[PDB]
């Protein structure tokens, strides 16, 4: 009081000094039971892997890609993110993603990254330095590796002019090395192009196959749909919270409503566009906000020369969340008042307060 | 399959008032026992729409499609550009099961329908991006809004147990959102689909204009009455 009055003597009367608001506790996140998982697994899992040269392409569209349990596996030998970080793919994502699964020897793995050239590198898949995406190549000599001898695996060798990014090269024609035609039969200077693999189980490392999957992620301004999931978490009620359900933002306590939504609606709102009701993603019932508490403070004073007790009235403030003891408290259509007695008698009013009522010194 | 008919399917292309037809809910939020003015596409009251008793029609903002339709004669939808396989083309078809909605670069014939003894009325269907699975839409007014917009294609539906003999009747319903599609297309022009087997088909046409309007809201939040702005001073 001395500090708002800017005095060392404070006259009788009733003055305001503040405000108070009740502060938020926790925040809770609301989203659906999420629907439509990416397929996966007939993708990585899958039985069989297409040659270097004729890569098998899978488009991945319309549905959650959990990230987390493809990073936290520890099969795959390799799993690099070079657009970007691997962890916040789970967060960004762009609207489609087109995955090249092949099979290599395990010395032509570092060949296949943007900036890289090679055999591989230039004879069957080219990959962009301009690439964003990921890769994932793990070890198949258990499974793709054949006793007698895995020569269903092909690369290409021959080719005049190198690849494209993205490009598949199918054509199985007799490349020509030198000068001299070839009709149809390779000769001195004619070879085919595709030369089948070797691989053993035992044939040193290196020279193993690895199944090897390219996964590029795609832009267009068509809207983006394959990406992490949102984690959702509990609800309370009856406690001042801040929230965000589904993208709608704001701060209030949430208690149960009787409002009956029709089937399609979200949210509402009452008039001057303030939303009161949402609808929880998950159990799909409504609910109601309302702004947590506040309200001014006040001192009630009967002067510094008469004496030094004060009282101390919150305006509009239930005495429900005062904070903090002090003396007994009275509940008023004003508000709260704490520091004074409450008598059944009635005199003139010298300090008015409120509601027909008010206050003075014999104690407060 | 498809091959042109011999006698051409001229339909008397006639005139009728709009009346009070095509209003639908302009958002999902809910409100109770108010008057709230939006600005946004409509059909404008009292409008001559066109009624048809199978050619190409202009696509324009959007479309307001009207069927009174007995015994479930009307099918689908075909909407493009080009329409051929060097432009996307969306289908839409509500056969006895469900409705299915391609998004496909097909190869159309001059005079596509269905056909019964089962898709053939396409020669070729090729790049296909988008596919869709749904329970079907449909003496009944079957009443549908088709608007696309950044691209999102907005379907909204309404179904309504009618009696009268020729026109639209003189009532108010508005039009519930029916399905949301997020995909990025320049529909220019589209068709109707009947299901014809080989041994008098009517439907009204309007259009939209960007406009303002008065709805209100009772207390359960359905809308039971509105007002067009840009009409008769009473109105305004
Ligand atoms: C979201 O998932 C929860 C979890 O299954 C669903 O809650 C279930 O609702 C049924 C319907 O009575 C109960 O029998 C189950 O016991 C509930 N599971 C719980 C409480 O863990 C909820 O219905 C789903 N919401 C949807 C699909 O909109
Ligand atoms: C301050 O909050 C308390 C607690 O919510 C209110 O007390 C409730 O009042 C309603 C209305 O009569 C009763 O139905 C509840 O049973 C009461 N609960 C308890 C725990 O007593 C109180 O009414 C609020 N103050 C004012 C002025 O309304
Ligand atoms: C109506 O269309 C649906 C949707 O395509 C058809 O259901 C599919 O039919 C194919 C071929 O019979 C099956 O391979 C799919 O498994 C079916 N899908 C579902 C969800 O059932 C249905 O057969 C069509 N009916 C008629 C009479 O044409
Ligand atoms: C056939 O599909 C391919 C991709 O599956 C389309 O290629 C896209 O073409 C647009 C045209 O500018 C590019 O912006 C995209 O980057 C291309 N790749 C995509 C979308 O992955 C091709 O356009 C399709 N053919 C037709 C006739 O539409
Ligand atoms: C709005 O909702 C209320 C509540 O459901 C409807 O009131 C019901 O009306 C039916 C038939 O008119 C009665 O059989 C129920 O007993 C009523 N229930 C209650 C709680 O009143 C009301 O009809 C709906 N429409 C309007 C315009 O109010
Ligand atoms: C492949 O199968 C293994 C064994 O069940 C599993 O741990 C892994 O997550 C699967 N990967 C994919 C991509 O489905
Ligand atoms: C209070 O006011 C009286 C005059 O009414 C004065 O005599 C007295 O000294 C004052 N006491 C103070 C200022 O403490
Ligand atoms: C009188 O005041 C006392 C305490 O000041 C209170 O308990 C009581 O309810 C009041 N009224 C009557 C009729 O006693
Ligand atoms: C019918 O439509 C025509 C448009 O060619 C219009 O000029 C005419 O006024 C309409 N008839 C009405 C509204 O009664
Ligand atoms: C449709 O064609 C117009 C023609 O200018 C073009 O501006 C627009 O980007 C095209 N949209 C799509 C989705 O093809």
């Amino acid at each position: 009081t001395k500090c708002t009055l800017k005095s060392f003597t404070v006259e009788k009367g009733i003055y305001q000094t503040s405000n108070f608001r009740v502060q938020p506790t926790e925040s809770i996140v609301r989203f659906p039971n999420i629907t439509n998982l990416c397929p996966f697994g007939e993708v990585f899992n899958a039985t069989r892997f297409a040659s270097v040269y004729a890569w098998n392409r899978k488009r991945i569209s319309n549905c959650v890609a959990d990230y987390s349990v493809l990073y936290n596996s520890a099969s795959f030998s390799t799993f690099k993110c070079y657009g970007v970080s691997p962890t916040k793919l789970n967060d960004l994502c762009f609207t489609n993603v087109y995955a090249d699964s092949f099979v290599i020897r395990g010395d032509e793995v570092r060949q296949i990254a943007p900036g890289q050239t090679g055999k591989i590198a230039d004879y069957n898949y080219k990959l962009p330095d301009d690439f964003t995406g990921c890769v994932i190549a793990w070890n198949s000599n258990n499974l793709d590796s054949k006793v007698g001898g895995n020569y269903n695996y092909r690369y290409r060798l021959f080719r005049k002019s190198n690849l494209k990014p993205f490009e598949r090269d199918i054509s199985t024609e007799i490349y020509q090395a030198g000068s001299k035609p070839c009709n149809g039969v390779e000769g001195f200077n004619c070879y085919f192009p595709l030369q089948s693999y070797g691989f053993q189980p035992t044939n040193g490392v290196g020279y193993q196959p690895y199944r090897v999957v390219v996964l590029s992620f795609e832009l267009l301004h068509a809207p983006a749909t394959v990406c992490g999931p949102k984690k959702s978490t509990n609800l309370v009620k009856n406690k001042c919270v801040n929230f965000n359900f589904n993208g709608l933002t704001g701060t209030g306590v949430l208690t149960e409503s009787n409002k009956k939504f029709l089937p399609f609606q979200q949210f509402g709102r009452d008039i001057a566009d303030t939303t009161d009701a949402v609808r929880d993603p998950q159990t799909l019932e409504i609910l109601d906000i309302t702004p947590c508490s506040f309200g001014g403070v006040s001192v009630i004073t009967p002067g510094t020369n008469t004496s030094n007790q004060v009282a101390v009235l919150y305006q509009g403030v239930n005495c429900t969340e005062v904070p903090s003891t002090g003396s007994n408290v009275f509940q008023t259509r004003a508000g709260c008042l704490i520091g004074a007695e409450h008598v059944n008698n009635s005199y003139e009013c010298d300090i008015p307060i409120g509601a027909g009522i008010c206050a003075s010194y014999q104690s407060i | 399959q498809c091959v042109n008919l011999r006698t051409r399917t001229q339909l008397p292309p006639a005139y009728t008032n709009s009346f009070t037809r095509g209003v639908y809910y302009p958002d999902k939020v809910f409100r109770s026992s108010v008057l709230h003015s939006t600005q946004d596409l409509f059909l404008p009251f009292f409008s001559n729409v066109t009624w048809f008793h199978n050619p190409v029609l202009p696509f324009n903002d959007g479309v307001y499609f009207a069927s009174t339709e007995k015994s479930n004669i009307i099918r689908g939808w075909i909407f493009g550009t080009t329409l051929d396989s060097k432009t996307q083309s969306l289908l839409i078809v509500n056969n006895a099961t469900n409705v299915v909605i391609k998004v496909c670069e097909f190869q159309f014939c001059n005079d596509p329908f269905l056909d019964v003894y089962e898709s053939g009325v396409y020669s070729s269907a090729n790049n296909c991006t988008f596919e869709y699975v749904s329970q079907p839409f449909l003496k009944n007014l079957r009443e549908f809004v088709f608007k696309n917009i950044d691209g999102y294609f907005k379907i909204y539906s309404k179904h309504t147990p009618i009696n009268l003999v020729r026109d639209l009747p003189q009532g108010f319903s508005a039009l519930e959102p029916l399905v949301d599609l997020p995909i990025g297309i320049n529909i220019t022009r589209f068709q109707t689909l009947l299901a014809l087997h080989r041994s008098a088909a009517a439907y009204y046409v309007g259009y939209l204009q960007p406009r303002t309007f008065l709805l209100k809201y009772n207390e359960n939040g359905t809308i039971t009455d509105a007002v067009d702005c840009a009409l008769d001073p009473l109105s305004e």
